[PDB]
């Protein structure tokens, strides 16, 4: 963690490098009704949905996770 | 039955209460004098007070240097951490040997740590998300909460989520009817597997049955935890496990060996004093051994000279065959078993002797009653005068092809007749380099 | 603070002088050698005036004769917020960065930039949260009651005070430091509340806080050049910075010191064993001396007229002359028999060990016979040979059974030459065989 | 922790640094795929590579690599 | 308060409108022919038009070499470029030697190019969008001490104000140029909302809200060719944390050479931009292998090439990388050949006598007279460097028992604390055991 | 462009005439008539393009033109043909291997010709109205574009729509189409709309309104080098590689079918080959596994004409422990004709100063022509060179035009050669740094 005392501008720019919407987006999913809600009860098209499921896939069940 | 390898008829120094060795004790014959220092130096590490003391063993050629290592390794238990090295290890093509020796260094320092956890657990109940009211934004996800519902043995939480949680929770694919656990320290969720309260024979996917979590769905729980200092070095410098995206692609990428700086290893140090003055750590110093220490060239011993005389060093066990060479990297440095002068200064050299045709005997008799062969007298005595003659490890390795010439006659007793064909079969170094000598084209 | 088992070096707390820089014969750890450690002394007012930049400083004489130990009091004496480096020779031929970088860095991360500023910080125990909760949750109100020992208020929160309290879980009786700008709350841990444990604040919540930071031109260097971040500072590939981002920081350094924002504090330099540097090395030392931005750097060797390493001729401490006509030298001499027993006394004392004045007597004889180090080395061995026999002082025989047990150079020596043909020489032969 | 005058005077633009003017120039001013200044390199390059705008090369040589 | 590093008291080469030298001015004593010939060479360089001048200038130890180098940069002035350099430099683990010296010799021709900057800060009163889904302007007004003032906006700008997150009433910085957008914090208008909020409260500026200014931006070629040849892409603006793959140097290409050459060309045809060359100074050149000589001859050769400085300390040397070749200076013939060589003399007494009395008289220390002669009597026999380096423990002993001038006591303490190189050699010699 | 004097700057050509005969003092050559001869020769090689793989070697002693015949070759050669000019030293590399270096230097030497037609339709965009149907899938587009003479209207496919919805452009934008391919690029915005946003933004550009006629036709050719195709070729996006040089050891299957394919393209005759030259200056230093990959690399109808440069006598070769000539192994120099340069006198050697005098806009008297001449004899030739300029700022100094004979006695005096040098080096050797490090730096004894 890196931290300045005194300054909201130096939390906005951690924050927005460490959680970027566009990367976390693509290394996630979205849940399937609420992609039926943006598409059918919305009508935002395929083509212009955020890009998602790039993460890779573990060998096994066992190897997702050290626990 | 089991697997024997050079050693394991080795269990500790066999030293008395007072410090004094029996002959035979422990699986060692002779070296008395050596048994009694290398105690001396295993109660120097268990007093837990020292730091960077460093000792020679030095001495010729199956004389029982690497032996008395692993003796100090079995005496001191499975608690205090051990790292055996050879010096031609510390070449690496990825950092500089400099960089691998404070690694090393650092890697036999432990540390045992009574930690808590903050764990939410049970069944899954219900897994309902909220939207967001401008999904194509920019800004901000697509979701804003996840309610979820977890019911475990005489309990039943609801719980309310961040997507980054929930980022997590269906990274590791999670449904309804499985069991999971939320670990709150890190954000980290591992699936147990599906619930046996619904049905078992109608899957596809060889998983796993799991009851019912007993106790409540929030707990606190305490593990004790065994790690070095290495280990915190390595986790900080590459950060991995949390649930940001710099901690996540950095699990994707291929990992490769870094230049530690000092000052990380100075703000774990803090860390660590501080975990200690709570009562919650407590240090545990090891042995660092480095056979073979001839191989090292003169920047790796000038740097010891430095590492040596730092406020963290182990205990450091060197072992050495050389005469009196020439140091590596060098021209002219004539120095005993290849150690410079200066680095023979901060050191304590414990000598080795050679044994005798008796030691030579009971040490056969030792390796043999070890690898569950029987062996006859005579055959005994013939194998002494010829370790004696040639080497004692030429006669400890000539046991199995006996032993396997023996058992294809259909006999269990090892003879004189068979020594003689492994003779026969089977030659040493003296003979090879007769062979050598009286040959036509470069045999 | 500052864990740590035992140095070898632990016993030293600093140069012994009075304030006329005159050394005492024996006081904070360290044992004779009076014109070393008044010119020592004279150095570290050098340092601690501040108006001298770039002067090259050369501590030489025999193996085990102080050298380390007086920078190690020098750096003691030094004090905090000061920048010390230490490395060794043979620490800069690196892999990933050339030898010019790394001993720019080094010569970088010596000179720091003091630097005070304010903050606004609310410290207190809290006593009673209250948040509820719209079935809608289009808004969050919410109070918080905080208390010191002489002070009580109640404050009403906003949206993101309240999401940030929800985070980091607060409850009663908590004692926790709010950050007003940066949103940024500590839990300090809990009140003296039986029901880690730490006592309720004194005076206002409300206070001004004064920090005074201290940052080196290395970390300044890392964190302008935009192709790195700052984790480059701890996992250490920083990977050779480019030449024109220093230059930015030097003007920047130039015009903040000119308007009075910041300070520049320089510090000392210390490279142990000098002779194992490469030629390169010393030319590129030879220029980097006569920078403004330059430390005082001390080096230390204990050759004498020996090969300059990359070159095929020999020269005086292993250095080439144009880098010896930039330095001061200080010269240590052999130690006496009294200050050999003194340092022996100081060294026991430090590691608790009792000993009889006739095994300090022994120990000072087989000091002067061999070496300094083996007889320090002998104490804590001779200690736990003393109890194994279950008594609590060192005597005679246990110092002449550690003696018997652990050998030294020279007796070494001797059993190898005595027995040559059981050991492998330059050659490679050795005779593994008892008989014939 | 950092002081706020290191990240007030070296990175963020104010009044009396010139981060944003140099970035400018040294971005867009003198890049050598601009359109407006260097339209042969860029239809040399379209018939290199095939790439239906010319626009492409300036998008790309300015865009992070985990972003493209 | 001042500090002094081993220079500084070297402000200039002393000369006059004529050309000729002073005894002692600048902070130079001594050393006419030298100056004169730096002199003629800092015209030469000031008259813009040679590309490729390569100056070595040779002579002992301790003689000055360094010291007319700085005096050359010192006499160009802060506009012309001067790149100082060591010879181990140019060795990396990275790149080819090549690229290493190719990248310094662009890295001492410089621009000159006038720009403006326009300011509007303040608290935003106002904030507006229209569509046609799209946005099609902007209107934001925004509050100073001395007035307001409303603008129009880009929709570009409205999208980097909507990732800083900007509402009624807080403070931003937007300049008109480039665009960039910055939000300095809420104003202390709105300071009691609420009693405990996590944002920031700042006051108005008291100045107005638009502000102009002139500015003159100075880069160099080699910025240019790094700013085109990024290879991961072009990072943000602000990026705290580094990216996901290191980025290392790259072998550039003689294409990209080119074409960033015909950019600045077309540039300064206009008008805006003016071409400075300038000066790269290599000390220590006889650490330089045989393959960088080589290319020297080939880089010295090209029409951009600026005026190189060298000096070298040796006599007939080995070069390095070779076997047998006697070489004066330790630079092959190939290249001297292609050089002019400017000599350096060494000092007299009264000389030394005078450097030491002005190496003295700058670090504000009073010295004695009989103190002075002792101090030029003792480096004459050893250095001159071992009395100028001398000065301040004489100084701080001086100041040790209350004093303010330096008396031959202090300096006969400081002579028998401080050893030279000979008398350590001396102990060197007669002991037994490394030292 | 971009240059200062260099050099050699005042050499434009060979001075030949039709029949290669070399005119005494023309293009800014002296003197040195058969190599200039066997420079024309070899320019005529080049120029006619059937002949591949040819190794030329041009020897001589230091200072006698060799780097400046091959100025002059590659001034003659005229535009468009590749002109390849690396030092010995270049290949050297620490993420290349030398092999393929050299396959790099030698691949960057020959390329293909490509003739394309464009037809531009560049204007400023007035109104774009977007139409889509009931179903959606036609889309049809009102373009209406204006140039400063005149304005039409044109109809957009869904191509176009996609196109212009990315990168969207705001009606004044100027945009330029080609008709035939398609391609689409954004100019920047117009000088008339600039007044009316009240700030820039990040990443727009003003450029002028065209003028002229809407619709305009023009061919281009281009010259590629094969280099160029390997590069695009191997990777997805590969023009980084071309300008920041990574490329990394291309494989051979790729350059296999790169000459498969330009082969069977001369064939279909959308391309024709050109040749070039490549030089290579100051081949000494080479390592012998160089040398044997060139022995081995001219044998390939891709190949150039290599040129090489040597001013050693009988060296020794690196990478081995004998001599050769010229530093050079004996089976290369079986492979390779020898141009011999000799060194000049007193004539040429004034001739070269006057020009280069004149090249330098510098005035000099004929007492101050004939005293540099004479230390252009005695001494080398870029002395008297560098002398010229000297003096002219020494005489600029005095306030004088002209530079007379005192400011040149008075460079002569401030500046040494190398002979003056070696003789004050020998005569004071005590306070110099020796090969062993001796040296005495105190002035007293
Ligand atoms: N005192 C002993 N008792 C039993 N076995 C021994 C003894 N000393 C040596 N050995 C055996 O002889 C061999 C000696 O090898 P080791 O001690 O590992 O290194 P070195 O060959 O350098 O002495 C080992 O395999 C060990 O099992
Ligand atoms: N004057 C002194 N006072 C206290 N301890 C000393 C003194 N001189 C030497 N020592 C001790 O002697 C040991 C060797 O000295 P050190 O300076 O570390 O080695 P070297 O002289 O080779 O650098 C150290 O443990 C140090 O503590
Ligand atoms: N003419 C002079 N006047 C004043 N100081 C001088 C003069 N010549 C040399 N010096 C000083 O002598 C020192 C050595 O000069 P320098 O050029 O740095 O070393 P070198 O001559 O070995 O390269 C420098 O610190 C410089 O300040
Ligand atoms: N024939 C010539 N005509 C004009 N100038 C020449 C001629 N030959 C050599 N020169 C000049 O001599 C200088 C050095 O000659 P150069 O071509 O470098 O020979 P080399 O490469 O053998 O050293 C160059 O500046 C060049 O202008």
């Amino acid at each position: 963690t890196i931290e300045v005392l005194g300054s909201s501008h130096v939390t906005n720019s951690i924050n927005n490098e460490l959680f970027d919407p566009l990367i976390s987006q693509a290394l996630s999913d979205i849940p399937a009704i609420t992609q039926y809600n943006m598409h059918v009860k919305k009508g935002i098209p395929v083509e212009d949905f955020p890009k998602t499921g790039l993460f890779p896939e573990p060998l096994n069940k066992n190897f997702s996770s050290n626990i | 039955v089991t697997r024997t390898a050079a050693h394991t008829h080795i269990k500790g120094l066999g030293l008395d209460e007072s410090g004094v060795a029996k002959r035979v004790e422990g699986g060692f014959v002779g070296q008395i004098e050596a048994r009694e220092a290398c105690g001396v130096i295993v109660d120097l590490i268990k007093a837990k007070k020292m730091s960077g003391r460093a000792i020679l063993l030095a001495g010729g050629p199956s004389t029982g240097k690497t032996a008395l290592a692993l003796a100090i390794s079995q005496e001191l238990g499975p608690k205090v951490p051990f790292c055996p090295l050879v010096g031609s290890e510390l070449y690496s093509v990825e950092v500089k040997k400099t960089e691998t020796l404070m690694e090393n260094f650092r890697r036999a320092i432990g540390l045992r740590i009574k930690e808590t956890k903050e764990v939410y657990e049970g069944e899954v109940t219900e897994l309902t998300p909220e939207d967001a009211e401008n999904p194509l934004g920019g800004y901000g996800k697509t979701i804003s909460h996840v309610i979820v519902g977890l019911k475990s043995a005489k309990g039943t939480k609801t719980l309310r989520l961040d997507p980054t949680i929930y980022e997590s929770i269906q990274r590791e694919k999670v449904s309804i009817g499985d069991v999971i656990y939320i670990e709150a320290n890190t954000g980290a969720v591992k699936r147990v597997g599906r619930s046996d309260a619904y049905a078992t024979e109608f899957d596809l996917e060889t998983e796993e049955y799991v009851p019912l979590p007993k106790g409540e769905v929030h707990k606190k729980k305490e593990i004790v935890q065994d790690v070095t200092l290495h280990d915190l070095d390595v986790a900080n410098a590459r950060p991995q496990g949390g649930q940001d995206v710099i901690s996540m692609m950095g699990q994707l990428l291929k990992p490769k060996k870094t230049e530690i700086t000092e000052k990380l290893r100075q703000e774990v140090n803090k860390v660590v004093a501080k975990y200690i003055d709570q009562g919650v750590a407590e240090l545990i110093p090891g042995v660092l051994f480095i056979d073979e220490v001839n191989m090292l060239d003169i920047e790796i011993f000038t740097y010891l000279n430095k590492a040596l005389e730092s406020n963290i060093a182990p205990v450091v066990v060197l072992a050495s065959n050389r005469g009196m060479t020439t140091v590596r990297g060098t021209e002219d440095v004539i120095s005993p078993h290849g150690v410079p002068p200066d680095l023979i200064d901060r050191l304590l050299i414990v000598r080795t002797l050679p044994y005798d045709k008796d030691e030579i005997r009971t040490i056969i008799e030792r390796r043999a009653t070890v690898e569950r062969l029987q062996v006859e007298s005579s055959a005994l005595d013939l194998l002494a005068t010829m370790g004696t003659e040639t080497s004692l490890r030429y006669a400890l390795q000539l046991l199995a092809p006996c032993g396997i010439l023996a058992q294809t006659s259909n006999r269990k007793e090892i003879v004189v007749n068979d020594v003689n064909e492994a003779k026969l079969l089977f030659l040493d170094a003296k003979r090879s380099t007769k062979i050598l000598e009286t040959s036509a084209n470069y045999l | 603070k500052s864990l740590s088992l035992i140095a070898a070096h632990s016993h030293i707390t600093g140069l012994g002088l009075d304030e006329n820089l005159q050394p005492r014969p024996t006081s904070e750890g360290m044992v004779g050698q009076l014109q070393a450690r008044r010119a020592a002394g004279v150095i570290l007012k050098m340092v601690q005036n501040g108006t001298i930049a770039g002067r090259a400083v050369l501590v030489a004489g025999p193996p085990s004769t102080g050298k380390t130990a007086l920078a190690m009091g020098v750096s003691q004496s030094l004090g905090k917020d000061v920048p010390f480096t230490a490395i060794a020779g043979s620490e800069i031929f690196s892999l990933e960065l050339s030898k010019t970088e790394a001993l720019t860095q080094a010569f970088r991360k010596s000179i720091g930039i003091k630097i005070k500023e304010e903050t606004e910080l609310i410290e207190g125990e809290v006593v009673e949260i209250q948040i509820d909760r719209s079935i809608t949750g289009g808004h969050k109100q919410g109070k918080l009651t905080i208390k010191t020992t002489d002070m009580e208020t109640i404050y009403e929160l906003g949206n993101k005070m309240i999401d940030g309290l929800t985070k980091e879980k607060v409850l009663a009786g908590d004692v926790i430091s709010i950050d007003k700008a940066s949103g940024k709350i500590t839990k300090l841990g809990r009140s003296f509340a039986r029901s880690r444990f730490v006592q309720c604040p004194e005076g206002e919540l409300q206070k001004r806080k004064t920090v005074v930071h201290t940052v080196s031109l290395h970390e300044i260097d890392v964190i302008n050049s935009r192709t790195q971040g700052f984790l480059a500072l701890f996992t250490g590939d920083t990977g050779e910075i480019r030449s024109e981002v220093r230059d930015q920081i030097n003007t920047k350094v130039a015009e903040w010191k000119e308007e009075g924002k910041a300070e520049i504090v320089p510090g000392v330099l210390f490279i142990d064993e000098v002779h194992m540097l490469d030629i390169e090395c010393f030319s590129f030392i030879n220029r980097a001396l006569e920078d403004e931005f330059a430390p005082i750097v001390m080096m230390a060797t204990n050759r004498g007229v020996s090969k300059t390493r990359g070159t095929n001729y020999k020269s005086p401490h292993g250095l080439p002359l144009d880098l010896l006509d930039r330095s001061i030298i200080i010269t240590t001499k052999s130690y006496n028999e009294q200050e050999i027993k003194t340092i022996l006394s100081i060294r026991a004392q430090e590691e608790e060990v009792e000993l009889s004045s006739d095994a300090l007597d022994l120990l000072t004889k087989t000091g002067v016979e061999t070496s300094l180090r083996y007889s320090s080395n002998l104490i804590s061995v001779a200690q736990q040979i003393a109890m194994k026999r279950k008594n609590n002082t060192v005597e005679v025989e246990d110092v002449k059974r550690a003696y018997l047990l652990f050998l030294d150079s020279a007796r070494s020596v001797k059993y190898v030459q005595e027995n040559e043909s059981q050991y492998i020489d330059d050659q490679g032969n050795v005779q593994i065989s008892i008989a014939k | 922790s950092l002081p706020r005058l290191i990240y007030e005077d070296l990175i963020l633009p104010n009044y009396n640094n010139d981060v944003d003017i140099a970035n400018k120039l040294k971005n867009v001013k003198f890049n050598i795929f601009n359109p407006s200044t260097n339209y042969e390199l860029c239809l040399f390059l379209s018939k290199l590579t095939g790439e239906p705008s010319l626009n492409e090369f300036f998008r790309v040589s300015t865009t992070p690599l985990l972003k493209r």
